[PDB]
RNA sequence: AUACUUACCUUAAGAUAUCAGAGGAAAGUCCUACUGAUCAAACAUGCGCUUCCAAUAGUAGAAGGACGUUAAGCAUUUAUCAUUGAACUAGUUCAUUGAAGUCAUUGAUGCAAACUCCUUGGUCACACACACGGCGCGGAAGGCGUG
RNA sequence: UUGGGGCCCUUUGUUUCUUCUGCCUGGAGAAGUUUGACACCAAAUUCAAAUUGGUGUUAGGGGAGCUGGGGCCUUUCAAAA
RNA sequence: ACUUUGCUCAAAUUUUGGAAGGUCUUGGUAGGAACGGGUGGAUCUUAUAAUUUUUGAUUUAU
């Protein structure tokens, strides 16, 4: 699906997270899988009650993610082209 | 289907939050596709660091369903 | 206000400003762009609105004015697990005819790309 | 399945985390994609808003009040002129994008903690990341340990005096013609 | 057998979709997805009042109800009226279908016969 | 034996067995014999009804449904009853279903 | 019985147009709410302080001017010296109003209560205006 | 773009509206730009169908915003835990030791107003016309119907 | 062809379909229109052209022809009463 | 019900369907048809009600 492909297109850019536990992890996205579980680098953390800390590396489970904020300039990214023309696939 | 990539994490001392309240720290040993994570020398962190902290066992395994976030405190 | 087509599915509606309800009682309002099998969708310019615990007593049964604390977060990707129901707020910046026009021009340009690529690959 | 990379427009067969990760990190894909967002980003500045005009019927009062006011002359450059001036203005915007005045880093160069802060490779917050940010360097320094004991006297024919403040090219004739004192 | 294929023949009927929140939705029904995603047209969706000398209702459902934009300011009780609500499938608890329709005609699945007629 | 090995018809015979011989046979025998069943949901109130249809996920179509729900605040109880002619019940909410004599 | 000018023509629904018109006259009136609108039959009040009914046609002759009727003539005038020739403005425009040349039709139902012949005469002279 | 070297890897399955009748290769299957019914899409096309589309006879107004000001607005409520010693009523103050400790108190919560600024619209045509609640040209969004 | 009047010129890169010439005492002129042309972005060298890789533009209005659909009128025919 | 004879007081009308011409109105005006595939994307069925989204731990409960 497109929503996950946009998350793969956001690698290496600052993103925000909301876990369903209520916390907020904002920082740079290193890895993401098709299970939506991502790992982030040099991230600032906001606990559900507002206490903010800083951690260098984090890995979160995709099932616990609520929304992900992605740099706005990915809006016009080619994933959202409705009528697009692909070439023929290679024969293997 | 796809295995989670913890490959840089293993053998490093890691803190991870069990459910809402709990936070367990231990040296990551192994993991699977459900993100079930087995680690050794587990310790249950609490408000008072030396006091309320109590070790669990020589080997502990965690169901991937209760895992929320996983941070490595390490290189 | 706004009348949605009597039969319109989530695929028919794109670029409409929507209003999304989650399990936690907060709302994400913005333009829908994509969605997926399990219904996790992508909003363009979206603002999460929240009724505070202090204003909530005002909604219990007896003109009400609720102070709804909201914060702006652009180009998000929601999760289908959290989504509860979806409502339509507005209709897109472009009319239906204009969207047909841009669709046709976009398709023609797309074909021109395939020809310019094919004949740039073939001779060299 | 097959993973179509629409930036490069080239298919890759039977997507796998290894091959896809290798393609995304690839140099060619990198150039193609970066250039793509360079265009898609230059467009929003390039695109003219072209907002719609709504013309109302001018009232009898303001036509009389505006008729006594004389008509102002308008200036319109030639095509050959306006192409050049647009080029110049755009290249000036690109200049103001990249300026980023650093002079503070030039002031403290000989400070005792200059190596721990402004070098930015050896820092704490940003320090560890730069290492992983180093390119794979396929084929073909200012350490932190410095102390005040090096360069005890900051001036022994070492430093260059501070660079003069800049000036606008347009108004450069505004400058006072002569200095107050005699420099060498 | 997938009994959801029954709901797809209930199209263009008045129905109440009673959700997990306790929120109830009266409306005219449109196409139901295979995941039981239910899309309605002209709906009045509300919350019941537990009486019990002022027992606080669902606190999340009141907020989610005011945040649809369909709750009008002068409503004394807690309701909202709107057009076109789309409901995710896992949110549904009960569905109260009208009394008029007959089940014996609608509960026959064509795939169930097709499997037996072919063998 | 895992389900991904079997063919399209072997799944149909498997579901026919599971309905005919298995736990859900309690509901099936209840549908044919016109015996009213008691159903407890996880919402903590209980419907006395009659099953016109059921399904793998346990979601089931009912006729003459009678819903019974009580509520208490500070140990002040009230019992409420709500009648329904026909109903469709999603199967994830149910926990225990018994077949009345 | 009162007569207006240069009102907004654009709202096409009489119950919405009386919503707008009534809204400009009396903010915080009975009806800012919009559950319903009252409809007195020929032969109850719309709003407090004198208002009774509102009349608008779509005809090209009557286009911009809509007429208001009141409970009694002294309150009908009392509305006029409420503003006292200080022009109120509806949606975009200041309105110029005056006393209606023809008496209020629903006011005739109140007067004679204090009317079949009028309904016959209206059908007749209407039949002739068709000619 | 071509040639060579090295690394990473390779096909979930099936299907494209349904129902019924007649025909071709007792049971079943396949097929018929075959026949009917129903459904769906696209394209046309209509309805005295429904709603909406801003002042110039004036310095306005409608919808939506400010992650704007007044503004330290007005009215409220809040600022860590454990151990030891001194004094003290029979809990309170001061000093020392340890643990964690989002920033804010010009904050946060509630209440209300004024002002300023942004985006949007046919700022169309005819008309300033005493009625019992139409049948100007278009645009936007729907509902219904025929082909 | 000229003159007068009205409204608009924010079209802000002075009509935005390109390129070139050009304009407020004016609303203009030349060439061109999809296996093509133009604008722009990116580079490294050469050393101001091109090279290779990418994004975008090629528009609006009216009339003639041809063609599809709808409503109305007249004529011819078939069936039924 | 049909036909013929006695007495009394083929022609025209309407509906449905087809062909032509006229008038009004609207749309299109450069690609379209057939055939073919180890073709793309959408939709549906099944793996798939067993920790990563749709067959329930957010109506705060005893
Ligand atoms: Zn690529």
């Amino acid at each position: 699906g497109i929503p996950v492909k946009l998350l793969n297109e956001a690698q290496g850019h600052i993103v925000s997270l909301e876990l369903t536990t209520g916390a907020t992890y904002r920082g740079k996205l290193v890895e993401s899988e098709d299970s939506m579980n991502v790992q982030l680098r040099d991230v600032i953390a906001t606990e559900p009650q507002g206490a903010v800390t800083h951690m260098d590396q984090i890995f979160v489970r995709g099932s616990q993610i609520k929304f992900i904020v992605v740099p706005d300039l990915l809006k016009n990214a080619p994933l959202f082209k409705k009528n697009s023309s692909r070439p023929m696939p290679p024969i293997r | 289907v796809s295995t989670p990539e913890l490959k840089k994490y293993m053998d490093k001392k890691i803190l991870l939050n069990i459910n809402g309240s709990r936070k367990v720290a231990g040296i990551l040993r192994g993991y699977d596709i459900f993100l079930n994570v087995v680690l050794d020398d587990a310790m249950e962190i609490n408000g008072e660091d030396p006091a309320n902290n109590h070790q669990l066992g020589l080997q502990t395994v965690i169901r991937g369903n209760s895992i929320i976030s996983l941070e490595a405190l390490d290189a | 206000k706004i009348q949605v087509a009597h039969s319109s599915r989530l695929a028919n509606l794109i670029d409409y400003k929507l209003r999304v309800l989650t399990q936690d009682g907060r709302v994400y309002i913005g333009q829908l762009m994509a969605f997926d099998k399990h219904m996790n969708l992508v909003l363009n310019e979206c603002i999460e609105e929240r009724v505070p615990k202090t204003q909530l007593d005002k909604l219990r049964p007896r003109t009400l004015n609720i102070k709804v604390e909201k914060r702006v977060l652009g180009l998000t990707i929601l999760r289908g697990e959290q989504i509860l129901s979806t409502v339509v707020e507005d209709k897109p910046l472009l009319s239906k005819k204009e969207r047909l026009v841009r669709d046709k021009k976009e398709k023609k340009q797309a074909q021109k790309q395939t020809k310019l690529r094919k004949e740039k690959e073939k001779k060299p | 399945t097959r993973y179509y990379c629409e930036y490069c427009h080239s298919y890759l067969t039977h997507d796998t985390l290894s091959v896809r990760k290798s393609h995304l990190v690839g140099k060619n894909h990198l150039r193609i994609t970066a250039d793509y967002y360079r265009n898609k980003a230059r467009d929003i500045i390039n695109k003219h808003n072209h907002k719609r005009r709504h013309i109302g019927k001018r009232g009898r009062k303001e036509r009389e009040n505006s008729s006594q006011n004389e008509t102002l002359k308008v200036t319109c450059l030639s095509n050959k002129e306006k192409r050049h001036i647009m080029h110049v203005k755009k290249m000036n915007q690109k200049e103001l994008a990249q300026t980023s005045i650093d002079t503070l880093k030039l002031l403290y160069d000989g400070s005792p903690g200059y190596s721990k802060v402004f070098v930015d490779a050896n820092r704490f917050d940003i320090g560890d990341l730069v290492k992983a940010s180093k390119l794979p360097q396929r084929a073909n320094s200012r350490s932190r340990d410095e102390t005040c004991e090096s360069n005890p006297f900051p001036r022994l024919n070492n430093p260059k005096k501070l660079e003069p403040p800049k000036i606008l090219s347009q108004w450069s004739n505004t400058i006072p013609k002569t200095s107050i004192f005699y420099s060498v | 057998m997938k009994l959801v294929n029954f709901l797809k023949k209930l199209r263009n009927e008045q129905v109440t979709i009673e959700l997990k929140n306790g929120t109830t939705v009266w409306g005219t029904l449109q196409s139901v997805s295979p995941q039981m995603n239910a899309i309605l047209t002209d709906v009045k969706l509300t919350l019941p009042q537990p009486r019990l000398n002022k027992l606080n209702s669902n606190g999340i459902a009141m907020a989610s109800l005011y945040l649809t934009g369909g709750q009008q300011p002068t409503a004394s009780d807690n309701i909202a009226s709107l057009q076109y609500i789309n409901i995710r499938g896992n949110t549904i608890r009960q569905i109260i279908l009208p009394d008029s329709l007959n089940l014996d005609s609608l509960l026959v699945d064509q795939k169930q016969l097709n499997s037996l007629r072919r063998s | 034996r895992p389900k991904h090995e079997l063919s399209r018809a072997e799944l149909e015979e498997l579901e026919e067995f599971e309905f005919k011989h298995g736990p859900m046979s309690l509901i099936n025998d209840a549908m044919v014999t016109r015996t009213p069943v008691i159903i407890s949901l996880r919402n903590n109130h209980k419907i006395i009804a009659r099953v016109k249809a059921f399904d793998r996920h346990c979601n089931m179509v009912l006729e003459n449904v009678k819903e019974l729900w009580t509520e208490k605040k500070g140990k002040n109880v009230i019992n409420r009853e709500r009648f329904i002619s026909k109903l469709f019940l999603r199967g994830d909410s149910v926990i225990v279903v018994l077949k009345t004599p | 019985a009162l007569y207006f000018q240069n009102l907004p023509s654009r709202p096409a629904n009489k119950e919405n147009y009386t919503r707008l018109l009534l809204k400009h006259i009396n903010p915080n009136n009975k009806y800012a709410i919009n559950p319903s609108l009252p409809l007195p039959h020929n032969k109850l009040l719309d709003d407090q302080m004198g208002l009774l009914e509102v009349s608008i046609s779509r005809s090209s002759k009557m286009t911009n001017q809509a007429f208001l009727t009141f409970v009694t003539q002294e309150e009908a005038d009392r509305f006029l010296e409420k503003y006292t020739t200080t022009a109120l403005k509806v949606q975009g425009r200041k309105v110029r109003m005056g006393k209606a040349r023809t008496n209020s039709l629903l006011g005739l139902s109140i007067e004679m209560q204090k009317t079949y012949n009028l309904d016959i005469k209206k059908v007749l002279k209407a039949r002739k205006l068709k000619r």
